């Protein structure tokens, strides 16, 4: 052998085409999932589940892609979700028509890639300054002005029907985790049936465990709470202890030490005047007797992550060592403990001071369509958390994108030379969002892009498309405004993308290691 | 998991709907073979070596020949291929421009289909632009040269057509072409000029003969009255042997007195056949059919050359040079139907004992090294040979400024019709123009020049001495262009007419489709 | 810069005895032929 | 549409070999070099002779370039030029075939 | 465009994606309308092992079968989310999605954007939910109406089993739910639900036991069969030989030391035994009437069985880890874990505990209790296919009567509610909004779509479905012009109009509340799809 | 019952047979409605040999393609009988049996005997035929109208 054989080399313009081809035909599978008139691409996963949504990244995420340029494209909607939450659809459509409007028109006119990258790198530094100057800063704590945010960002996927409730559930979830937040202290326990109008953010945590002993109370008024990082049975010697019995009596004395060890725990647990005791590990069948006589309803084996969630609500701190259980570690101001029964299965609630973790109870019409709502609420809770960090808002609905078009269409003419061709094709690219927004609506794109581009030049930044109508609309008067970081990152990575794939001129296949 | 079906009415097919297999997947499959002959256009264009279905090698500059020698699947690709075969039969030249236009007509059509235009919109808009292109072409014609059948004018016309197929020697070749055509012209048959290729020497060693070349074996003896001149000729469809009947010839012998007299009477039976031809003063008998061993024996004694082997091809192209008339009935060697040849000798070329028929129908003997390349320059010769027949028939021969000048003036003039039309259709007419940037762009790209620095320098000089300016090759012309009026570089009107028309049909017809349906092999 | 190529026909079935090491194999061949007859 | 899967329209028929650009030009030269290099010994007064055994057991020994290059079955279409280049030399001259 | 990203990827695109979804749902509903109401027909099912399940229950067919169609498996998930949250109506959801997609499809093939009908689905669903809050009749359930609740068991059982098996199960279901409910409005079903099954006799032999019949007995032959005044003891801590969790292995160097250890390993258990008998003596000694019974969650050693049989105790080992709680609400005493903190104030009492033996299996009864909040439905049944079938009938009634208690309301049956919607929604479309016109068609479908239940009930009836529909439609307009509106549904027996209020056939609120919001939610999501994709790792 | 006479016999019975027929005819009108009128679209056909047929004609798609559905092959024969005796209207027939089966199925699924809709088809056909005799406009073709006959080619 010379190299290794069984190696398909694609070189030159030949290799270039393969990348732009795939990257643009990636946008194609999601083009009809943009905006309001968008659809639901129902997906069959590998091992037998089902996913059917709009959430761009959740569609791609469940597609297997082989051609590296599309493997690079799909794993690029991942960066977007892992930063903002919404805009995972947009990113890929731009990533495509930056490579589409830009590349073939000008790579097949002999222009060298490395000039194009420098040309498209300037078009971003320019594009970001445009978005930030066409946006308007917003009051993050005008509780009702922030609901207009969320109202707009859910007005896309099947959840619209009940936006009013969802925004209250989204905004009230982020309100009680704010010093700045992390939306993973927010368990979203999905419970099938009822209807959405039954969903209620609980300032607290919900558990699927029942009280370990029948006699223990299923209703405590104001429970003092202890949280445990340790099992409630006798531990063994971590030093491989073994017992060698000689005398007759020896047996009972030891076999009670374990009976006593638990009573030494229970005496130490109960010594903090508790009424509730929750453990990460399992609870003994003798531990329940001494905690019944202690008057404490006990909960066993509860998720490690659910403990940090509870300890944040109740205010108590979790301790591994029973020996050193202090006065601080008890649940001051948890207003209630109940075990209500939601048709067959027992759930334990913890309701009512200073919260910093929260449980979203969701109700729908199936365990299947519930997930598709959670996919909408996660995209809702995201647009609310963005804004509290980056207080500014872009005027969306194609308007922010068209703004970047004629600002870059002016800058290109004023640049001239050779660097102009690639630069005048990011301006070409931006209009693709309006273009698909007219399309998904169903109006004539050319007729409406015309009355959009020119009606933007001397007609304000906030001039975009109304989804359901398919007409030009001043987005100030309408109420579609997308958070500023979405428009920022969307344009950021989508170009960072097109400028990674352009550097490719050669594809060597069959590499190994 | 697992997915259901859509509809089962058929035996097992595939359907390419939503114009997908047309609006995108077809354009790009055409682009694959668009980039192919993009680097074969013009003198700087490269030949392509194609090994066929039987292992026989073929090298060509031609688009139509190069495409005819490929096995093609994609239906919408096949469309422009038959279109290149259209202009091959109907003009000879322009086969590369059929492709380069239709290919770009679709390539530049991609920016429209995605803009928001309909399929029916671009079709009508390209039709309104083609019908303008042909109309605004007829008023740019120079030198409607029609000096009867002039030998010096043919050379100026053929030179560019030969040049862009085998740039090696446009001069040394078109002189051979023009000279062979000069021996035929007093409708100027393509068939009246024949090509014989035999290996040996160089491309310069090639000659032109005012007759014909036969690679067949001569029989009895070679005519040396050739030095003396004025030899008489007779042609026969019939075999030069005792005339048998179509119905089974049995020879029933009854008496012994028949055996002697039959066999010895047979001797005389055909000696008398031959004598009726010798007594007419004939010095050369060309047989299409067979010749008997007894018959050639008497003709051998009567001092007459014999030339067996011709199929029907030769008997007709030899008939026109000597001026004979072939008769099937062996009984009528008329003096009013005989021929006349200047020289019939055994000139040995490449070692082969070849018979010549020089001094109507003419024959070029193209000589070289590789039997491969000689095949291609025969197609280059046939391009100009057919370009001459295209001058004669139509009333106007006419001339256009080539090398791009014709194409660039079109880019300017078609856009002028673009801005005059308002409506939605305006863009289809305007893009129809931008597609014509390919002809000079490929001429530049084949020469290895700054595409981005030539085109602006070519447009600028074209905004009446501007009419002549079209792109050129070399280092001094690396600056830009050349005054095409002075280098004797023109292509004809009838060449660019069939091209721009068939290419507009070819790009329209693939835009007419939006659902291709195909069956298994 | 490596392409698996076909210069001669059925190239895979063509062995090539080269230089001196070929001549040895040629002379010794004749040699053996000789030992058969010399007796 | 009938199919749940509709593959991709092919440009040429499966088993079609295509080579482009610099690879192509330089590969064709190297292929020719190979034919030359093996014919290079038979040149001159102290030239080497070649012993070719054809696919049909026909054993031949020669110094005649056209005879060596003809008995060699050259398949490469660019290196078949060197067989036609030597053949033409035997046709018009007789000698030189190797050179 | 997609076929480039993956060479071997199945896809159903554009309008075919709709069709495939609709033909499948229209289909699932074609395999699941043979079940609707008592007019339906029993189906026998045999799985690959050979096990004969035998039920008309909707959720049953769906869980007992292998589902391949993806759009189908999604519909069977709304049916499950129905049975798990409501108990009944697992068939209503399937064909409500069927005729909901069927009726919505007739307009889309005419050329209507799905989204237009989708909104017309929601705007109708919102209206249907407000209508329901107003259509129900408020039965004063805090007054616990003895026989009205008897007519909710009789309505829900009849749609699963016989004419003469239902008159038997009716009281047994009702009296069960009633023997759980408390004045503080609670009902922790699982406790007084103990469905016990027996292989013997007949399914029409099922007995209500106002106590608890267990699945074990006295593991010693000399233990009492009948205990006349049983003090029940509820223990959990293991009465068995157990080695130490820290490695136990011991050493002994005398032929005696063996035996003096041989009891030293049993001493711990015996000392745990002592404290039991010390209560069994302190409570029974004085009263020859009063007996002493144990029901232990963990094991009872054979050494310790001879002990309990000696002191005339009725021991019971390894009872269900839930029965601790059920017994507490049966007798009264709290379940003790340890023996060392045991008082006679903790012993529960049942006026009778007896052990019936059948072949080799034993059933310990807990009868004549002074006050029970937990009971048992002892399902007797000859075979094995019925013992699940008559259980899956009792479930669909025990949750059906408890819905009449949980919800302080109920809805008149025979599909009167749906007919009334289809009449109301057809009229107030101009009223609801003066709507977007397009929205109007979506309702116009959803409205006339609901008529499945009535029709598919008359279909099952045998009578002409379009005819008995028009019949109820006619006798309603007679009351609509007469001012006082009385309920009207489909009589399945005679093929005529009827009053479900009079005929005594009822239908729970929560059932119809989570029936519509489930069906609309899944049908108005199945329309909106444009692709069905399959791509993933090998 | 049938399965006893032949172990290896395929059969669609009762309501399934009706469903197969309608789904198929609905389906065959779904693949041919792209041809109706001048607003229709041109389709490219390539047979296994590689031959490009390119026609919007209804009877063209039906001849050019390998039909497998038995209920569909029966409808294509009506289109043949049309083109062979009339020349035009081979697409009208297909989607007239489609929407005809489709609109009639809306009633049989509701619970109506097909024979009930079959009579309603015939009693409307006889009526549709009497209406046609009375809806047509009598052009004096014995006078041979030069430009009126020019507007029929143009149509
Ligand atoms: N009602 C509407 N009309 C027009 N444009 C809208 C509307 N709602 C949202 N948009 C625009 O479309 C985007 C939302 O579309 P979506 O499908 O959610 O894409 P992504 O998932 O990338 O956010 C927003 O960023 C906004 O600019
Ligand atoms: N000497 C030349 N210099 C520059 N361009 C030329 C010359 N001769 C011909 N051309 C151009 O080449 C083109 C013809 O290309 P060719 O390879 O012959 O393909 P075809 O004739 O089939 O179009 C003409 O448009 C002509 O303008
Ligand atoms: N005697 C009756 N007459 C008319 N309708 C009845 C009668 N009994 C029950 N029904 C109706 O039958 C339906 C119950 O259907 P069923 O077969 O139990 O399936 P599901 O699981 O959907 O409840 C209810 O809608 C109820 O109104
Ligand atoms: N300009 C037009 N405007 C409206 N309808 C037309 C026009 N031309 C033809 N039609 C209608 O279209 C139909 C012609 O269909 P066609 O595609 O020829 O298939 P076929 O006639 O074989 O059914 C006729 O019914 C005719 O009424
Ligand atoms: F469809 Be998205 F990513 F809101
Ligand atoms: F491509 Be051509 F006919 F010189
Ligand atoms: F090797 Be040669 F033909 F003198
Ligand atoms: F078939 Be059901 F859930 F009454
Ligand atoms: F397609 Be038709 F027979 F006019
Ligand atoms: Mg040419
Ligand atoms: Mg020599």
């Amino acid at each position: 052998v010379f190299m290794n054989a069984s190696q398909e080399r694609t070189t030159g313009r030949q290799a270039q085409i393969s990348n732009i081809t795939a990257a643009k035909a990636v946008a194609d599978v999601i083009r009809t999932c943009l905006g309001p008139k968008a659809m639901l691409k129902m997906l069959l996963d590998p091992m037998g589940g089902l996913v059917l949504t709009n959430d761009g990244h959740a569609i791609l995420r469940e597609i297997d892609v082989a051609h590296p340029a599309a493997k690079s494209m799909l794993e690029l909607s991942r960066t977007q979700d892992e930063e903002v939450g919404d805009g995972t659809t947009t990113v890929i459509i731009l990533a495509g028509e930056i490579l589409a409007q830009c590349a073939p028109y000008l790579i097949e006119k002999n222009i060298h890639p490395v000039i194009i990258i420098q040309a498209l790198k300037k078009a971003l530094t320019d594009a970001l300054e445009v978005i930030k100057q066409v946006s308007k800063p917003v009051d993050v704590e005008n509780d009702a002005a922030m609901k207009k945010l969320i109202q707009a960002s859910i007005g896309t996927k099947y959840v619209i029907h009940w936006s009013e409730k969802m925004c209250e559930l989204a905004l009230d979830a982020v309100k009680t985790v704010r010093e700045i937040d992390i939306k993973r202290y927010v368990r979203v326990e999905k419970i099938p049936g009822g209807d959405v109008l039954d969903s209620r953010v609980l300032k607290g945590v919900l558990l699927n465990k029942d009280v370990v002993h029948p006699k223990m109370s299923r209703h405590i008024e104001n429970p003092r709470v202890v949280l445990l990082d340790c099992p409630l049975e006798y531990k063994k010697g971590e030093s491989q202890t073994n017992i060698e019995i000689e005398k007759e009596e020896d047996w009972n004395r030891i076999l009670q030490i374990e009976e006593e060890q638990v009573q030494l725990m229970c005496e130490q647990i109960l010594a903090v005047r508790p009424t509730l005791v929750i453990t990460e590990k399992g609870v003994s069948d003798l531990a329940q007797h001494y905690l019944l006589k202690g008057g404490c309803s006990v909960l066993r084996r509860v998720k490690k992550s659910d403990n940090n969630r509870i300890a944040r609500v109740t205010g108590a701190t979790i301790v591994n060592r029973v020996e050193d259980l202090k006065e601080s570690d008890v649940g001051t101001n948890c207003g209630l403990f109940k075990v209500e029964m939601i048709g067959d299965e027992y759930f334990s609630f913890l309701d009512n001071g200073s919260g910093k973790a929260c449980t979203i109870m969701l109700r729908g019409g199936s365990k299947d369509i519930l997930n598709e709502i959670d996919r909408n609420l996660q995209d809702a809770m995201a647009v609310a958390r963005n804004v509290m960090l980056s207080p500014s808002l872009s005027p969306g609905g194609g308007a922010t994108e068209m703004a970047v078009s004629v600002k870059l269409a002016e800058k290109a003419k004023q640049l001239e030379g050779i660097q102009q061709w690639p630069y005048q094709a990011v301006a070409d690219a931006m209009e693709c969002i309006p273009r698909t927004l007219i399309q998904n609506a169903g109006g004539d794109p050319i007729r409406l892009l015309s009355q959009l581009r020119a009606k933007h030049a001397q007609g304000n930044f906030t001039t975009g498309i109304d989804g359901d109508k398919g007409k030009i609309v001043d987005m100030v008067s309408y109420g579609i405004w997308e958070p500023e970081v979405i428009k920022q990152q969307s344009v950021k990575t989508a170009i960072e993308s097109a400028c990674l794939l352009l550097r490719v001129d050669d594809i060597v296949s069959g590499v190994r290691k | 998991p697992q997915n259901p079906n859509a509809g089962l009415f058929k035996q097992g097919y595939n359907s390419y709907s939503n114009a997908d297999g047309q609006i995108i997947k077809s354009i790009a499959a055409i682009r694959e073979l668009h980039q192919m002959c993009l680097t074969s256009m013009g003198p700087c264009g490269r030949n392509k070596i194609i090994v066929n279905h039987l292992g026989k090698i073929i090298i060509t500059n031609d688009a139509a020949t190069m495409l005819r020698e490929l096995d093609i699947v994609h239906p919408a690709v096949k469309v422009l291929v038959m279109a290149t075969e259209q202009q091959k039969i109907d003009m000879g030249d322009g086969t590369n421009l059929v492709m380069i236009l239709a290919g770009e007509l679709l390539n530049v059509s991609e920016k429209l289909i995605s803009m928001g235009l309909s399929a029916v919109e671009i079709i009508q808009g390209y039709n309104m632009a083609r019908k303008f292109t042909l109309k605004e072409l007829d008023e740019m014609v120079v030198g409607e040269i029609t000096d009867k059948n002039d030998k010096n004018e043919l050379l100026k016309m053929i030179k560019p057509v030969i040049s862009s197929k085998k740039y090696g020697s446009e001069d040394i070749l078109s002189e051979l072409v023009s000279e062979a055509v000069s021996h035929v012209l007093p409708y100027f048959n393509v068939d009246s000029i024949r090509v014989v290729k035999i290996m040996g020497g160089s491309l310069s060693n090639s000659t032109v003969i005012k007759g014909m070349v036969f690679n067949r074996e001569p029989e009895g003896h070679v005519k040396s009255l050739s030095e003396d001149k004025k030899h008489k000729v007779a042609v026969f469809t019939c075999p030069l042997d005792i005339a048998n009947t179509e119905t089974k010839g049995t020879v029933l012998l009854h008496n012994a007195q028949e055996m002697l007299d039959f066999s010895k009477g047979e001797e005389k039976q055909i000696d008398a056949m031959m004598k009726e031809i010798a007594d007419m003063g004939v010095e050369c008998i060309v047989a299409g059919a067979g010749v008997g061993e007894l018959a050639l024996h008497y003709l051998n004694r009567y001092g007459i050359l014999v030339l067996k082997v011709p199929s029907k091809f030769e008997l007709r192209r030899l008939c026109r040079v000597c001026g004979a008339t072939p008769l099937p009935r062996l009984g009528a060697p008329t003096p009013e139907e005989l021929g006349l040849v200047e020289t019939v000798k055994t000139m040995e070329i490449g070692g082969d004992r070849v018979t010549v028929f020089k001094q109507r129908t003419s024959t070029i003997i193209l000589r070289g090294a590789t039997q491969n390349n000689l095949d291609d320059i025969e197609r280059a010769i046939d391009d100009g040979v057919a370009a001459v027949k295209g001058l004669m028939k139509p009333s106007g021969g006419k001339l256009l400024p080539g090398a791009g000048a014709t194409e660039i003036e079109l880019i300017s003039r078609i856009t002028k019709y673009g801005e005059r039309t308002p409506g939605l259709l305006q863009l289809a007419i305007k893009q129809f123009a931008v597609a014509f940037e390919v002809v000079p762009r490929t001429l530049a790209e084949t020469a290895g020049l700054d595409v981005n620095e030539v085109l602006p320098n070519l447009y600028a000089a074209h905004n009446t001495d501007h009419l002549y300016k079209g792109v050129d090759i070399d280092g001094e012309s690396d600056e830009g262009v050349k005054d095409i009026r002075e280098e004797n570089i023109y292509d004809m009107l009838a060449t660019k007419k069939f091209a721009i028309n068939v290419a507009t049909e070819a790009a329209t017809t693939v835009l007419s489709i939006d659902q291709i349906i195909m069956a298994k092999k | 810069m490596g392409r698996p190529f076909i210069i001669v026909k059925d190239q895979g079935n063509k062995k090539r005895q080269h230089g001196l090491e070929a001549k040895k194999s040629h002379i010794l061949a004749a040699r053996s032929v000789a030992s058969i007859i010399k007796t | 549409n009938f199919g749940s899967q509709t593959p991709t329209i092919v440009v040429l028929k499966e088993g079609t070999d295509a080579s482009q650009g610099k690879g192509q030009i330089i590969s064709n030269i190297n292929a020719c070099v190979a034919v030359q290099e093996a014919l290079k010994p038979t040149l001159g007064p102290l030239g080497s002779d070649i012993l070719i055994v054809t696919s049909n057991q026909k054993t031949t020994i020669s110094n005649d370039g056209a005879t060596i290059l003809k008995l060699l079955d050259v398949v490469h279409p660019a290196a078949k030029t060197l067989v036609d280049i030597s053949r033409a030399q035997d046709a018009e001259v007789g000698d030189g075939t190797t050179s | 465009s997609l076929q480039l990203l993956n060479p071997k990827a199945e896809s159903l695109r554009r309008d075919a994606a709709l069709k495939v979804n609709v033909t499948s749902a229209e289909g699932l509903q074609s395999v699941l309308e043979t079940n609707l109401g008592p007019k339906g027909t029993l189906k026998m099912l045999v799985d690959g092992a050979g096990n004969i399940k035998l039920t008309k229950d909707g959720k049953v067919l769906l869980t007992e079968m292998q589902i391949q169609s993806p759009t189908a498996v999604l519909i069977a998930r709304a049916a499950a989310a129905q049975d798990e949250i409501t108990g009944d109506g697992t068939t209503t959801v399937v064909c409500l999605v069927g005729e909901l997609l069927r009726q919505a499809h007739r307009f889309i093939q005419e050329g209507v954007h799905p989204r237009i009908i989708t909104d017309g689905f929601e705007i109708a669903r919102k209206e249907s939910m407000k209508f329901l809050d107003e259509f129900k009749i408020s039965k004063t359930n805090l007054s616990n109406d003895r026989e009205f609740l008897l007519q909710v068991a009789r309505s829900s059982l009849l749609t699963k089993v016989d004419a003469d098996l239902t008159e038997v199960l009716t009281p047994i279901v009702t009296d069960a739910v009633l023997s759980v409910y408390d004045a503080q409005a609670d009902n922790l079903d699982l406790h007084m639900v103990e469905i016990m099954q027996m292989q013997h006799l007949s399914p029409k032999d099922t007995t209500f036991i106002k106590g608890l019949v267990l699945d074990h007995g006295g593991r010693h032959p000399d233990m009492p069969t009948r205990v006349k005044n049983a003090y029940v003891l509820i223990l959990n801590v293991s009465l068995e030989y157990e080695k130490t969790e820290v490695n136990s292995g011991f050493f002994y160097s005398s032929a005696d030391q063996r035996d003096k250890l041989a009891a030293s390993e049993r001493k711990f258990v015996d000392a745990k035994l002592k404290k039991i008998i010390d209560l069994k003596n302190e409570v029974c000694g004085m009263d020859p009437d009063k007996g002493f019974v144990i029901i232990n969650q963990k094991g009872i050693d054979p050494m310790s069985l001879d002990v309990f049989a000696k002191h005339n105790i009725l021991a019971l080992r390894r009872a269900k880890r839930r029965n601790m709680e059920r017994l507490q609400l049966v007798t009264g005493g709290e379940a003790q874990n340890s023996v060392e903190d045991l008082s006679p104030q903790i012993l529960g009492f049942s006026g009778l505990v007896y052990q019936e033996t059948i072949g080799e299996e034993k059933f310990t009864y807990v009868t004549e209790n002074t006050d029970p909040k937990s009971c048992t439905i002892l399902i007797k049944g000859s075979t094995h296919y019925a013992l699940a079938q008559t259980k899956d009938a009792v479930r669909d009634g025990l949750r059906a009567v408890a819905n009449v208690l949980k919800d302080k309301n109920i809805i008149p049956g025979a599909g009167a509610f749906y007919i009334a919607l289809s009449r109301y929604l057809r009229s107030a479309n101009m009223n609801k909004l003066g709507a977007k016109g397009k929205t109007k068609t979506g309702i116009e479908a959803f409205a006339e779509a609901l008529l499945v239940i009535p029709k598919t009930l008359v279909k099952n009836s045998g009578f002409d479905p379009l005819d008995v529909l028009a019949m109820v439609e006619d006798e309603l307009d007679d009351a609509q012009d007469s001012d006082e509106t009385r309920y009207v549904g489909v009589d399945l027996n005679i093929g005529d109009s009827c009053d479900p209020t009079i005929e005594g056939i009822w239908d729970s609120y929560r059932v119809l509340r989570n029936a519509i919001t489930g069906a609309t939610g899944i049908a108005s999501n199945l329309l909106l799809c444009d692709e069905l994709l399959r791509a993933g790792r090998s």
